[PDB]
């Protein structure tokens, strides 16, 4: 199920040619803005633990809309899924 | 034009902090308190205090004099 919810999220990097249109609102939303130059949704495990985030590489003038974007989606799928999104997903 | 970003030029600098959900808010509260407020009371009671304690005395002697001022002096009434 994380694994879905990465896929809402997906990845991104500068050489992307979907342009605005990308299906992913972080995706869209900096491509939009201008904000990064990449990012990628990660889900490491290990022995009963592990690592669940997101790593986005970025100038300085950029990182806490990025911050503040990645939050309000992860926010958004713990609120406001829908099933279209989860479908793609 | 004065924001987060272009304040300093950093490098070569790392940072280590925790949650303040992970740690406690009083953390051996009264054992290292009052030892770092001894040392700050040490370092300025010197600079502060004494010009402090000569506007007490100032007082006192102002207070008293002004008293002694309003007494009956009796030099006066002592010739007849
Ligand atoms: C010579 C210093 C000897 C110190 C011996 C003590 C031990 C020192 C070594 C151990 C360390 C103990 C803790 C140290 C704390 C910080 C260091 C410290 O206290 O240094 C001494 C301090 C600063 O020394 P410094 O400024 O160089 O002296 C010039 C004096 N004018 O200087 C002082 O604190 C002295 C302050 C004296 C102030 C006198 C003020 C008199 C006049 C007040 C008038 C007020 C108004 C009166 C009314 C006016 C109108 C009528």
């Amino acid at each position: 199920t994380l694994q879905v919810a990465n896929a809402i999220i997906g990845h991104y990097d500068c050489t992307y040619g979907g342009g605005v249109h990308l299906s992913s609102p972080l995706a869209s939303v900096a491509v939009a803005n201008k904000l990064c130059q990449s990012f990628q949704t990660f889900n490491i495990s290990y022995s009963d633990t592990g690592l669940l985030g997101a790593h986005f590489v970025c100038d300085a003038m950029s990182i806490d809309d990025m911050v503040f974007f990645l939050q309000g989606q992860w926010m958004r799928l713990c609120t406001s899924a829908t099933e279209s999104e989860v479908t793609r997903g | 034009g004065r924001e987060f970003g272009n304040l300093a030029r950093i490098r070569h600098v790392i940072s280590y902090s925790l949650s303040p959900f992970e740690q406690r808010a009083f953390p051996s509260y009264f054992s290292k308190g009052i030892p770092n407020v001894l040392r700050r009371t040490r370092e300025r009671i010197l600079r502060v205090a004494p010009p402090f304690v000569v506007v007490y005395l100032i007082y006192t002697w102002g207070n008293q004099e002004f008293e002694q001022s309003k007494r009956k002096n009796p030099a006066m009434y002592e010739n007849d």
